[PDB]
């Protein structure tokens, strides 16, 4: 299974630099080159560069709109891909992807097909704070699908981690994208199960801040 | 830089209806490439050299054009091909990435499931409170909130929060979140969540009874 896995991702204080890692798996990496790409919230796809092949002497063309602060490398000893980051702004915030591109052979098939789940990068000297997280219990059971929820509020950065029953609850789960309001986060978390699961099976809601490491399960409280 | 626009901006399908979606560039290129992104993945290949249709890609699907002006058709909608689809070239360095379009589809309408919980415990101990209120699975997306509180409706402090077409039911969802200072909630007692559809001539609401 070839595999792509970026690290690195992280908030960064603006004009700084940040390293963009992406472990390899499946696949002769020195045969392939590699783009990165990278997405900002809400937006298009922005290709940033890539890097050749051995064949290729592993020479490295990058985007005009980063030409000059962003440097692509890798170390061929264990497969993985980097990025450079210097004078980092706030429109560099955003999520990284790796991207395995041509290759020593004719798979064009192939090419830029596969690519990891992307790291996110926040340009910020802005503080970093672990959310509060609470349960949206209701009030007055009815309802064949009575809905719960869970309010993760004040953390920062993005992103959080929020599943159900650690993670047996997917079906029916509603995480909404979090909000900024003065410099913060906020988001919530809505499941809609049976009274059978709860409030009887018990229902709970683990929440994850990578950045601030902070792992909490709020357990949902009948009431 | 070849710069490619791609139109539509945005546009919803109904099922087996046409679609055609266009990578258009500055300058030619020789190769039209496609992908398509779903909510919280990665982009997939899908058409790629123009024309050769990628991986688990529908027959339905077809990629065409040439020089500075090329095409991605749905022969008839399908509801599995909603997506944000992003065109473009690999022609001349450096390699560029279309405008996107945002393709939703077209289903049944449905009234969405509003809900509201009042500031539990935790936080009303930890000096916070604030009423939190889904409004659950509906379509279209179009919808207005308005909170109320002892008659008079809420515009400070009101952040909502929407989400794109569900994969497994094609439909919208919102969150409105009402904050407030502990000590100040305590000086109402009903907050209601009032919803804006076209499924309801009148504005669905919920709500609660403040207590001790
Ligand atoms: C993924 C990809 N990588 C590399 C290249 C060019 O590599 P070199 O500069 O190192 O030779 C192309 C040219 N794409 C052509 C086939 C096209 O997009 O029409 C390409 O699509």
């Amino acid at each position: 299974e070839v595999k792509l896995q970026e690290s690195g991702g992280g908030l960064v204080q603006p004009g700084h630099s940040l390293r963009l890692s992406c472990a390899t798996s499946g696949f002769t990496f020195t045969d392939y080159y590699m783009s990165w790409v990278r997405q900002p919230p809400g937006k298009a796809l922005e290709w940033l560069g890539l890097i050749r092949n051995k064949a290729n002497g592993y020479t490295k063309e990058y985007s005009a709109s980063v030409k000059g602060r962003f440097t692509i490398s890798r170390d061929n000893s264990q497969s993985i891909l980097y990025l450079q980051m210097n004078a980092l702004r706030a429109e560099d915030s955003a999520t990284y992807y790796c991207v395995r591109d041509k290759g020593s052979y004719g798979n064009y098939e192939a090419w830029f097909a596969y690519w990891g789940q992307g790291t996110t990068v926040t340009v910020s000297s802005a503080k970093t704070t672990p959310p509060s997280v609470y349960p949206l219990a209701p009030g007055s059971q009815t309802n064949s699908m009575v809905t719960l929820g869970c309010l993760v509020k004040g953390y920062f950065p993005e992103p959080v981690t929020v599943t159900w029953n650690s993670g047996s609850l997917s079906s029916g789960v509603h995480t909404f994208p979090a909000v900024l309001q003065s410099d913060l986060y906020t988001l919530s978390s809505s499941v809609t199960v049976p009274s059978s699961p709860r409030p009887s099976e018990t229902v709970t809601c683990n929440v994850a801040h990578p950045a601030s490491s902070t792992k909490v399960d709020k357990k949902i409280v009948p009431r | 830089d070849i710069e490619l626009t791609q139109s539509p901006a945005i546009m919803a399908a109904s099922p087996g209806e046409k679609v055609t979606i266009t990578c258009s560039a500055t300058s030619g290129v020789n190769y039209m490439h496609w992908f398509q992104q779903k909510p919280g993945t990665s982009p997939k290949l899908w058409i790629y050299s123009t024309s050769n249709l990628a991986s688990a890609v529908p027959a339905r699907f077809s990629g065409s054009g040439s020089g500075t002006s090329y095409s991605l058709t749905i022969s008839r909608m399908e509801a599995e091909d909603a997506a944000t689809y992003y065109c473009q070239q690999r022609s001349t360095y450096p390699f560029t990435f279309g405008g996107g379009t945002k393709l939703e589809l077209k289903r049944a309408d449905a009234a969405p499931t509003v809900s509201i919980f009042p500031p539990s415990s935790e936080q009303l101990t930890s000096g916070g409170a604030s009423v939190v209120c889904f409004l659950n699975n509906f379509y279209p997306k179009d919808i207005n909130v308005k909170w109320k509180i002892d008659g008079s409706e809420r515009q400070n402090g009101v952040l909502n929060s929407w989400t794109d077409q569900d994969s497994k039911d094609s439909t919208y969802s919102m969150s409105s979140t009402l904050t407030l200072t502990k000590d100040e909630y305590e000086r109402h007692n009903s907050y209601t969540c009032e919803a804006t559809h076209k499924t309801s001539t009148s504005p669905i609401v919920k709500s609660f009874n403040r207590n001790e």
